[PDB]
């Protein structure tokens, strides 16, 4: 049994360019544990990134957040990389302001 | 608290 | 209102890395309020709630002590399980433990809980009697005479009708402020163009607690959910929870369609439309 992480890319707060926010990428419903999980500003990695205590839902699947902090411009284009067994090549989710 | 279990599977 | 304590273990195994890891988290409804991690500088149960960190030496001490020892015997559960299963000593299994109980409000038992799942599946679980067994297969059924020899089901229903309930009390009355102080969803909904013809319609709700909500759309008083895509309930990242609602409709009737919040800490359920600027 090996299931697939969904992820959703999103902030904490109402974005705002040049306010201060958190970034937020929520990976869920994968099996196993082990999982590999980026946050990327302008297709390269941001380096100080915290993330949840490994928890599991009713179904034993497992989810994590990921997060970091960061400022919003109109420009510049944020995304998750998430890696796991289930997939043949890493899978990047663009960071939409309106998802 | 936690629940000691001494039993394994 | 109605509340739950909620424990999770998951113990993995790594060849030639070690010991296995585990890590395990408790959770008061929505709330984490403690964990435990194997490859911590020296392991220990650690507050991860505001409320939970008044609690006395004792209570720390005494919660890192059945961690400790919970390394050990599932390191051998591990190892057995490994064996019924006649797996390669190379492989990495997982093996997760979840238990715990619900209170009504009035705060009596509810239904207790104690189950196991290896590599993702069901394996074994006590059933809401408290006195029986579940076994998903003939593997998990020898588990099951292991643990009905030793009377482990008359232990937990000790513990589940005992301990976990009287311990859930008094964390719903520590932190009563965090705990059940319902935060009401700022609600909003935005439109996004398709095409042409056809546009988006997003009914948000940010910064609720607990997460149990219900978004729902309507064309005219008329409800249209497989017409709604949800999204999963997420964690904002300070304790409360984000969700949205879309439903894809026709350009120029955008106002037939009316969203509809219900949540715990609302006095009366809403109902949001797209406002043209």
């Amino acid at each position: 049994i090996q299931r697939t992480p969904k992820i959703q890319v999103y902030s904490r707060h109402p974005a705002e360019n040049g306010k201060s926010n958190f970034l937020n990428c929520y990976v869920s419903g994968f099996h196993p544990s082990d999982i590999e999980v980026d946050l990327l500003k302008n297709g390269e990695r941001i380096e100080k990134v915290e993330h949840s205590d490994l928890s599991f839902s009713k179904d034993w699947s497992f989810y994590l957040l990921y997060y970091t902090e960061f400022t919003p411009t109109e420009k510049d284009e944020y995304a998750c990389r998430v890696n796991h067994v289930t997939l043949s090549q890493p899978k990047i989710v663009k960071w939409d302001r309106d998802m | 608290r936690r629940r000691w279990r001494r039993l394994t599977v | 209102g109605s509340h739950s304590m909620r424990y999770f273990y998951t113990a993995v195994s790594r060849p030639g890395r070690g010991e296995p890891r585990f890590i395990s988290v408790g959770y008061v409804d929505d709330t984490q309020f403690v964990r435990f991690d194997s490859d911590a500088a020296s392991p220990r149960e650690e507050p991860r709630a505001p409320w939970i960190e008044q609690e006395g030496p004792e209570y720390w001490d005494r919660n890192t002590q059945i961690c400790k020892t919970n390394t050990q015997t599932d390191r051998e559960s591990l190892r057995n399980l490994r064996g019924y299963y006649n797996q390669s000593e190379a492989g990495s299994h997982t093996l997760q433990w979840m238990y715990g109980c619900d209170v009504g409000p009035d705060g009596r038992l509810l239904r207790g809980y104690n189950q196991f799942a290896y590599d993702g599946k069901d394996y074994i679980a006590l059933n809401e009697d408290l006195s029986s067994w579940t076994a998903a297969d003939t593997a998990a059924q020898i588990t099951q005479r292991k643990w009905e020899a030793a009377r482990e089901a008359e232990q937990l229903r000790a513990y589940l009708e005992g301990t976990c309930v009287e311990w859930l009390r008094r964390h719903l009355e520590n932190g009563k402020e965090t705990l059940q102080r319902a935060d009401p969803p700022k609600t909003h909904v935005t439109h996004h163009p398709i095409s042409d013809h056809e546009a988006t319609l997003r009914c948000w709700a940010l910064g609720f607690y607990p997460a149990e909500i219900t978004l729902t759309w309507q064309r005219d008083g008329e409800d249209q959910t497989q017409d709604t895509e949800l999204v999963e309930t997420r964690p904002a990242g300070d304790r409360t929870f984000q969700k949205w609602a879309a439903v894809v409709v026709p350009s120029g009737e955008e106002q037939r369609y009316t969203c509809h919040v219900q949540h715990e800490g609302l006095p009366k359920p809403l109902t949001l439309r797209w406002e043209p600027s």
